[PDB]
């Protein structure tokens, strides 16, 4: 389970980043 | 760009917006004028002639003390991400 | 919901600027914010109507002139108001009571007036419109213009109130600004809806309301309106002779007037002998025919300030 | 984006250089830095479009006399105006108002005016023409050829400037520069160009638009444009006569103008009595017949200066 | 509060600043001074009695759309880390 | 944070009334509601505090009378002031000039106002008594009483103000309320407390402070405090009459004061010619050795309104 | 790096507005935007040094009048300079010249120009004191304070300039607001601040510089200073009057002017001719024991105009 | 080394809190 | 700082130069008085006026172009020189 919370932390960090 | 009618701070003004914008518009006006609205009673007597200058001034400190955080907590969950990346 | 009652009355008046002359009175009353009142400017114009502080502006013939003003031609002015009648009618729809401001002379207001006092008085609503004459060195051909916009004008209105703009000249003084001098001509525009609008709403203890401006209103004419303030010892005399000068307008018989409307607006300490001299002065002018209705309100609101508003039609 | 109100029109206007006075009055305005116009220069001769600082230039006639003039054959300048019809047409097309300036008297100018008025106005575009006749010593028969070309381009131009070139040696005093001398006749068309472009695009408190320049250059003649300044105590008579004033300008009657169009300038402490003293001024030549439209713009960047610009057609 | 002198946009004013927002004041008056000329060179002929007003609505809305992140990646940081401490 | 300025200077102003006359009047002032003053109530009757809407109260000589009134006994309102002169300086204490408002004949007031004036000038405040005389009814002891009363309370005052209680049956006219009679004889030290406090607090263009008070008031005499409002065409000759003008005041001479302090406030529209027939009627009586000072105040506030205040002492 | 040439002089001006006259005149500089001066106002009344837009402000006499005005006392005002007389040695200091505005008659303006003067002379400035008269309407002792603070100042500036405040009345004109003539006042100073500034910087064909200032105030006496701008055929003629004109000033003699320094400005094209009128009308008044300086600046910034400026020293 | 991450992490959304 | 003086195209110019770009000054003077020496045949009778325009346009493309090296063959060292030190 900790494999995809940093992979998932990169799609929400692309949500920001386009914020 | 159908240009569009505020009477902010009893001071009527005429700008030009983008249809998407409106609401952002009006939302500001109603900010602006709370700001303004509480800025005439903390003196008395004033130079009212100057007050949106002061309007606008203690909304650029307050916009910068929040543009800091957008690089601070940015550089800091990123270098937290790339490390976690790396080891795993 | 336990509810304290409001005993002000509800009123629709609206006061329309046609053309560029209109547009500044009307802008005149917006700068000096003057509440309860729609303000309305409309022009052919494009950059007229971006530049005035009057907010929501109604733009007419804009297939005819294509933004542009109408050229000092009232019949261009007048088919660019026949184009747009439905805009018209739709912003001055449900109206009590219209004020129309236009500075005859030129291609839009003079032609254009007479088409939104038409549409006003179709759809049946009270129209007093406040009108200025060209100035002496602006030419014949201007205040012929004027003129025969004027007497089209007439055909359409209820009261109409007329401002030669060649008595600035010789009222306000040698130095007075080009701005002071055009304020002052607004400010006669301004204290018509002003002392209108207050004397509709507000109660009185001798209450005066719209069915007396209606009835009073009821027949063509010249009218002149105003409000006098004044304090000491004559307020009394000091506001009605005030009430009832009318330096800017043109030269005007008060005797000739079929329709007096009166209201006194002071403290509770005032005295019967100055709502007497307040009467004694009306009914200086008035003539034995005339329906002359007298108000008063005695508010708490006011100081040991007393403000007198007369409001005379049918002159002429 | 929020963005701020544009109070200032939009006005194409193109001044045209045709033959080599044409070009010279042209590249006058080019290098005194005129904003807001296009630069034209239409020629014959190869050599002086090379030579001129105008932009933008149109060969005409390339196939009738291979780059050279026309040869003071007025014959061969239309000949060289109608053969390249199309170019003249493309560069003048979607202009509201063109001012064509060319030296009369010669074989490209007096030839090739009148055909590019008839573009103009086939096109539909208000045209103004400003030429200059000739001297007195180039003969009797550049004279006469600089006469019938004007009585040719009166018949596709709604108001004609023209400069008498005698004039020069009569007004300007011994000693003067050539340059000099030729300047001073090129700051008439370089005057009524900017003082009409200045009235179209930016507004005023009585406003005054293309629809109004339209409306007093709707009756063909003779006309005079320019503008003054001044400032001190007497600013506003010192500019009025300033912009009436017109030395090199053919001997004209103002009376008989058919109508006047002025505009004053000035910042926000304009009195009134200097608004009448303009007014004044421009009432004492005009006609009763005439259409006279009086603007004012004031304006914080006048700082204690006030400009006059006074156009006046019709006449003769 | 030691009052202080400004001089913006051709526009002198007076404000009392305590000591410690004095630089933030100053570099306030640089953004409003830039803000304010870039709206200037927008227009060739506008109502400038209008102009610092534009500068304030824009401010406004350029302070909300950064102002609401504020919220969200903080309700979005808090929400994970009050998992990840339930977990382990 | 960024504050915008305060223009508002600090005073501090007190108002004391000294037996019942004085507590009539001090409430007169609470019930009109008028702001940045403080208000007092000083008696030896409980009685007439308790019934008063003043908040502020100070028994005196509560050991003497048990809460009694002096019974028409000056000597015992002074000795009254006298026993509690500790609780008259902390109350008094830290003040820049004080009203002392006592209606004089009786016992309290008459012998306890020159003790209150003894206390507020070895404090070192400047002092203004505003006292009214008996009627003519009442007898001629009670007026022997209050002249020697005003004897003593001019020995420790910087300007009074005496009303003759017997201007009210002459001026008002019959028919007036008691109450309302009584009203405008407190009038008078409403208008000289409000005037005087908006003098020194709201600044000016050319602008009066404190120390131009101070420096008017420096010498002992009679005074005159009150303010005039006027509107319209003549508004400055009426406003600047209505301030020099005191029906209900002792005959006074005010061609002997030494001392003339004037502010004139209005829009930004005061023109010139005003503000010189205001300085005009105040040079109409002032000397030649008195110490004439004119402030100016624009305000936008003021619609169309212009307020003179005028403060006159050194008289007689 | 490679840089181009600077031929710009560099100059310390200091303008000092004492009391509420001189800040009044100095912040309508501060609002007119005249570039390249300093900006002070030295007063002893807090509000008015915080309501003032002067942005240095020099609050002087804190511990004699603590934020009040001096109270029409001169003593006061000189007593307030004297305590904070290292403030304004400090913020004069390193000043090529000083400009001392203030309205005198009062006690701060009065009492404190003199002291300012002191220290800019023993400092080693040149000094120029730009003050007002009291108006007639203000009494016989304002102008006397007025007349004994003048002629103390005299003592310590090289040159001083008297505006009587009772031309106002006579020369603006009935209807003028006073914002507006207190403005004609100001310009006075401004006109010569502005003047002397672009004539000590700017270089020029005949070029005068800051010797030629200090060899034209090296006398005492009164002075006069401004400038005039005019265009057209009568350029020359009609600036070098509008230079010469002081309406608004004492009346003067320039006759008795030992020192005339004179600048003109205008493009390229400036005849022979324009610069010997203007010769011709200095020499009209200049006597031969004076020192005259003609300067000539051809700048291609002026378009067509052509400004004269003129400083004419020694005067009575 | 995972578990002392979202405990410093604590700490870093503390100073924000207080930011 | 010490202004030069210099005779350039029969055209005497003053120019204020550190000490240490002097002789870079003098050569830049020899290079542009030549390259307008030059232009002047090029033509025999033309707008002299404008000759040193042309003189200015013509070294801005000649400085483009050998500027634009400036960065291509860093960029090609820089991707060799990285490549040659990761393979040993
Ligand atoms: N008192 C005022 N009178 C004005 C003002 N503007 C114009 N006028 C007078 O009114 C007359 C009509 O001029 P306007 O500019 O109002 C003409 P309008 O814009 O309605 O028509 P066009 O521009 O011809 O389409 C003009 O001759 C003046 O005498 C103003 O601001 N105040
Ligand atoms: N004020 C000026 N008048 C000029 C100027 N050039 C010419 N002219 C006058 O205008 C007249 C026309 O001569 P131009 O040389 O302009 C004739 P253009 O070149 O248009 O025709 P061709 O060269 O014959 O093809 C000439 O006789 C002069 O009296 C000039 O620069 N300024
Ligand atoms: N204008 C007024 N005059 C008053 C009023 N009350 C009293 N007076 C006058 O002032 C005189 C003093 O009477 P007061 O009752 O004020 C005496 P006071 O209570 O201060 O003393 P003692 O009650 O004798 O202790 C009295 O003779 C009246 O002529 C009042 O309300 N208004
Ligand atoms: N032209 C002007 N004259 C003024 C102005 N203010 C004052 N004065 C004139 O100058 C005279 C001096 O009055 P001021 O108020 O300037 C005196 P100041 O404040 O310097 O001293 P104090 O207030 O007495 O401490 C006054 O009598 C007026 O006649 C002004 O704004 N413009
Ligand atoms: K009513
Ligand atoms: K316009
Ligand atoms: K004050
Ligand atoms: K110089
Ligand atoms: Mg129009
Ligand atoms: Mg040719
Ligand atoms: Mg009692
Ligand atoms: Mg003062």
């Amino acid at each position: 389970m900790l494999q995809q919370t940093i992979e998932q932390a990169l799609l929400e960090q692309g949500r920001i980043s386009e914020r | 760009a159908q240009p569009v009618d505020l009477q902010i701070f009893g001071r009527s003004l005429r700008v030009n917006c983008p249809p998407e914008q409106r609401d952002a518009l009006n939302q500001a006006a109603e900010d602006l004028n709370q700001r303004l609205q509480d800025l005439k009673e903390r003196t008395r007597v004033t130079n009212t002639e100057q007050l949106v200058f002061i309007a606008a001034l203690n909304i650029s400190y307050e916009l910068t003390q929040e543009k800091a955080k957008t690089r601070d907590y940015a550089s800091s969950m990123e270098q937290r991400i790339r490390m976690l990346q790396q080891t795993i | 919901m336990f509810e304290p009652m409001e005993l002000t009355n509800d009123a629709v008046i609206k006061v329309i600027g046609v053309g560029g002359g209109g547009g500044n009175a009307v802008e005149h009353m917006v700068r000096e914010r003057i509440e309860g009142v729609e303000f309305f400017a409309v022009n052919t114009d494009a950059q007229a109507l971006r530049k005035t502080a009057v907010g929501q502006t109604i733009q007419i013939g804009s297939g005819i002139t294509k933004g542009l003003g109408a050229g000092a031609n009232p019949e261009v002015g007048r088919n660019a108001a026949d184009e747009d009648r439905e805009a018209l009618r739709a912003a001055l729809d449900g109206a009590d009571m219209v004020f129309i401001a236009a500075g005859m002379g030129g291609g839009t207001g003079t032609g254009a007036a007479p088409v939104v006092a038409e549409v006003a008085k179709d759809l049946g609503i009270l129209t007093v419109a406040v009108v200025t004459k060209p100035f002496n060195f602006e030419g014949k051909k201007r205040m012929a213009f004027a003129e025969q916009g004027i007497t089209e004008l007439s055909k359409h209105v209820d009261s109409l109130i007329t401002i030669p703009n060649d008595k600035l000249l010789k009222v306000l003084g040698r130095g007075i600004s080009l701005l002071d001098a055009f304020g002052a001509a607004n400010d006669v525009l301004k204290g018509a809806v002003q002392g209108i609008a207050e004397l509709i709403t507000r109660p009185g203890l001798m209450n005066v309301d719209f069915a007396d401006v209606r009835t009073v209103m009821s027949e063509m004419g010249y009218a002149m309106m105003g409000s006098g303030v004044a304090s000491g010892e004559d307020r009394a005399e000091e506001a009605a002779e005030m009430a009832i000068s009318s330096p800017l307008l043109e030269d005007i018989d008060l005797s000739g007037a079929r329709g007096v409307l009166v209201n006194i607006t002071a403290g509770f300490d005032l005295r019967l002998d100055e709502f007497e001299t307040v009467g004694n002065t009306i009914r200086a002018f008035a003539s034995d025919n005339a329906t002359v209705v007298i108000g008063t309100s005695l508010d708490p609101d006011m100081n040991d300030e007393l403000r007198v508003t007369v409001v005379a039609t049918g002159i002429g």
